[PDB]
Protein backbone atom coordinates (compact mmCIF):
# COMPACT_ATOMS: atom_id res chain seq x y z
CA UNK A 1 0.00 0.00 0.00
CA UNK A 2 1.29 3.85 -0.42
CA UNK A 3 0.94 4.11 3.48
CA UNK A 4 3.30 1.01 3.56
CA UNK A 5 5.33 2.18 0.94
CA UNK A 6 5.78 5.44 2.30
CA UNK A 7 6.61 3.47 6.13
CA UNK A 8 9.06 1.67 3.82
CA UNK A 9 11.03 4.70 2.80
CA UNK A 10 10.88 6.02 6.54
CA UNK A 11 12.45 2.29 7.27
CA UNK A 12 15.00 2.89 3.86
CA UNK A 13 16.14 6.40 5.76
CA UNK A 14 16.30 4.53 9.06
CA UNK A 15 18.26 2.07 6.78
CA UNK A 16 20.08 5.12 5.49
CA UNK A 17 20.69 6.49 9.21
CA UNK A 18 22.00 3.11 9.77
CA UNK A 19 24.45 3.19 6.79
CA UNK A 20 25.22 6.86 8.29
CA UNK A 21 25.83 5.58 11.95
CA UNK A 22 28.30 3.73 10.07
CA UNK A 23 29.69 6.71 8.96
CA UNK A 24 29.13 8.62 12.31
CA UNK A 25 31.34 5.86 13.34
CA UNK A 26 33.46 6.07 10.68
CA UNK A 27 33.72 10.00 11.69
CA UNK A 28 34.31 9.37 15.12
CA UNK A 29 37.27 7.01 13.68
CA UNK A 30 38.62 10.13 12.74
CA UNK A 31 38.51 10.86 16.58
CA UNK A 32 40.07 7.43 16.84
CA UNK A 33 43.46 8.00 14.63
CA UNK A 34 43.51 10.91 16.51
CA UNK A 35 43.54 9.65 20.44
CA UNK A 36 45.51 6.55 18.17
CA UNK A 37 47.95 9.52 17.04
CA UNK A 38 48.12 10.91 20.99
CA UNK A 39 49.35 7.32 21.88
CA UNK A 40 51.89 8.05 19.60
CA UNK A 41 52.53 11.00 21.28
CA UNK A 42 52.60 9.96 24.59
CA UNK A 43 54.99 7.09 23.51
CA UNK A 44 56.80 10.27 21.41
CA UNK A 45 57.28 11.94 24.75
CA UNK A 46 58.63 9.63 26.60
CA UNK A 47 61.24 8.43 23.84
CA UNK A 48 61.47 11.98 24.01
CA UNK A 49 62.56 11.86 27.60
CA UNK A 50 64.64 8.51 26.70
CA UNK A 51 65.91 10.37 23.82
CA UNK A 52 67.34 13.05 26.38
CA UNK A 53 68.68 11.04 29.05
CA UNK B 1 56.70 -0.02 25.99
CA UNK B 2 58.64 0.42 22.78
CA UNK B 3 60.43 3.44 24.74
CA UNK B 4 60.90 1.52 27.24
CA UNK B 5 63.00 -0.91 24.93
CA UNK B 6 64.40 2.13 23.21
CA UNK B 7 65.69 3.32 26.42
CA UNK B 8 67.10 0.04 26.80
CA UNK B 9 68.79 0.16 23.75
CA UNK B 10 70.44 3.23 24.90
CA UNK B 11 71.69 1.32 28.27
CA UNK B 12 73.16 -1.29 26.10
CA UNK B 13 74.40 1.28 23.41
CA UNK B 14 76.28 3.02 26.62
CA UNK B 15 77.33 -0.72 28.10
CA UNK B 16 78.37 -1.26 24.59
CA UNK B 17 80.63 1.61 24.27
CA UNK B 18 81.82 0.93 27.81
CA UNK B 19 82.76 -2.51 26.95
CA UNK B 20 84.42 -1.79 23.74
CA UNK B 21 86.59 0.84 25.44
CA UNK B 22 87.27 -1.54 28.57
CA UNK B 23 88.23 -4.41 26.65
CA UNK B 24 90.72 -2.51 24.29
CA UNK B 25 92.62 -1.10 26.97
CA UNK B 26 93.16 -4.81 28.43
CA UNK B 27 94.63 -6.11 25.40
CA UNK B 28 96.47 -2.83 24.83
CA UNK B 29 98.56 -3.61 28.16
CA UNK B 30 98.92 -6.92 27.03
CA UNK B 31 100.32 -6.37 23.59
CA UNK B 32 102.74 -3.90 25.01
CA UNK B 33 104.02 -6.64 27.22
CA UNK B 34 104.09 -8.98 23.93
CA UNK B 35 106.33 -5.79 22.17
CA UNK B 36 108.65 -5.62 25.34
CA UNK B 37 108.91 -9.35 25.65
CA UNK B 38 109.78 -9.40 21.86
CA UNK B 39 112.61 -7.15 22.41
CA UNK B 40 114.03 -9.03 25.05
CA UNK B 41 114.29 -12.07 22.51
CA UNK B 42 115.33 -9.45 19.83
CA UNK B 43 118.27 -8.76 21.30
CA UNK B 44 119.14 -12.37 22.01
CA UNK B 45 119.23 -13.14 18.78
CA UNK B 46 122.34 -10.90 18.37
CA UNK B 47 123.94 -12.42 21.40
CA UNK B 48 123.41 -15.87 20.09
CA UNK B 49 124.94 -14.72 16.90
CA UNK B 50 128.03 -13.01 18.99
CA UNK B 51 128.57 -16.24 20.51
CA UNK B 52 129.39 -17.80 17.22
CA UNK B 53 131.31 -14.89 15.87
CA UNK B 54 134.09 -15.83 18.60
CA UNK B 55 135.21 -18.93 17.38
CA UNK B 56 137.09 -19.62 20.77
CA UNK B 57 134.49 -20.40 23.32
CA UNK B 58 132.05 -21.45 20.42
Amino acid sequence: NGIATLLQAEKEAHEIVSKARKYRQDKLKQAKTDAAKEIDSYKIQKDKELKEF
Amino acid sequence: GNFKSKLKKAMLSQQITKSTIANKMRLKVLSAREQSLDGIFEETKEKLSGIANNRDEY
